[PDB]
């Protein structure tokens, strides 16, 4: 039976309207150990010049790919958001700078014909620090405005390298997204709305405590206690840890659900631009108070609404 | 390389 996210997002209902067939999704992550249920294809390794993206030594990319496009099975209730997509694996990050490799891999995924690009990477900077990523900005522009790729990126997780942003100050009408309060810049997160940046929520529909907040958060999706597929294409729900099993949590998995939705929206409305797919996803999200905020952006995605609601098309750009 | 992900039965 179903992973809580599958039920929460009404994935089976959504898949009555599209499955992602004809769409290619690139997974810019730690690589993928492929399998019949996670049939990723080599999209390049940008960490090690040898290797091709089809090796996951971090128990991560494999699960990201499965959330987006893991095929169903008659013997368990797991299926990805869009089980009919082509999956390309670009290994761009690995624990077992990277902003330079990110620009390259974004261009490369676009050049491979990816129409949806999922980026797990979330680099954090002090707000005071001088940030130079002209070529990343150029890469994203190319991929989106020239190649017509929808790009979905992780909000980022709080941690050692990455401190939480305070909420906007309600007493400054002209800073509704709290730019003046930002302490940590997340990238490529801060490219939203050009890309779509995705925060994490728990089973209670509330923002995950580890989810990075900011003026750039565009949407949200399940990112806690998740189920996905492992190195064999079989259900997995934890990684082994020092004091026990660690559940599958991360804004990159949240991003992965949204990339999946984007591929569904793409199959169903093949003439929408990236900006229009993005708009369709955010316009049909369950909005927070105020309609937008720093934690969930436009709110938690709603795949069925995204696929079936009639909404004015936004600008094409 | 980290150990593979696993499945914990409910």
């Amino acid at each position: 039976d179903r992973p809580w996210a599958n039920d929460y997002l009404r994935i089976q209902e959504a898949q009555k309207f599209a499955t992602g067939a004809g769409v290619t999704v690139a997974v810019i992550d730690t690589g993928v150990n492929g399998s019949p249920r996670v049939p990723a294809e080599p999209g390049g390794d940008f960490v090690d010049a040898a290797g091709n993206g089809m090796s996951d030594c971090d128990a991560h990319g494999t699960m990201t790919a499965a959330i987006i496009g893991g095929r169903p099975s008659p013997t368990d209730g797991f299926v990805g958001m869009a089980p009919d997509v082509r999956l390309l694996s670009l290994r761009q990050t690995s624990v077992a700078g990277s902003i330079r490799s990110l620009a390259r891999s974004v261009v490369h995924a676009a050049n491979l014909g990816a129409q949806v690009i999922n980026i797990s990477e979330a680099a954090c900077y002090k707000v005071t620090r001088r940030i130079d990523e002209t070529s990343l900005g150029a890469a994203i522009n190319y991929a989106v405005n020239v190649k017509g790729a929808v790009i979905v990126v992780a909000a980022g997780n709080t941690g050692q390298d990455c401190s939480q942003n305070p909420p906007p100050d309600p007493s400054v009408p002209s800073d509704p997204r709290g730019w003046r309060e930002v302490q940590t810049i997340v990238s490529p997160a801060w490219y939203d709305p050009l890309v779509l940046t995705v925060g994490s929520i728990g089973q209670n529909g509330q923002p995950s405590n580890f989810s990075m907040s900011g003026p750039w958060v565009g949407a949200a999706a399940p990112g806690e206690n998740l189920t996905s597929l492992g190195y064999d294409g079989q259900p997995v729900n934890a990684t082994p840890g020092e004091d026990g099993p660690v559940p599958l949590n991360g804004t990159s998995f949240s991003a992965a659900y949204v990339s999946g939705l984007a591929a569904l929206v793409k199959q169903r409305f093949p003439d929408l631009t990236p900006a229009q797919i993005i708009n369709r996803i955010t316009a049909t999200a369950r909005h927070p108070g105020g309609g937008v905020d720093n934690y969930v952006g436009a709110g938690v995605i709603d795949p069925v609404a995204a696929l079936t609601w009639e909404i004015p098309d936004g600008p094409e750009k | 390389e980290v150990p593979p992900p696993v499945y914990i039965p409910p």
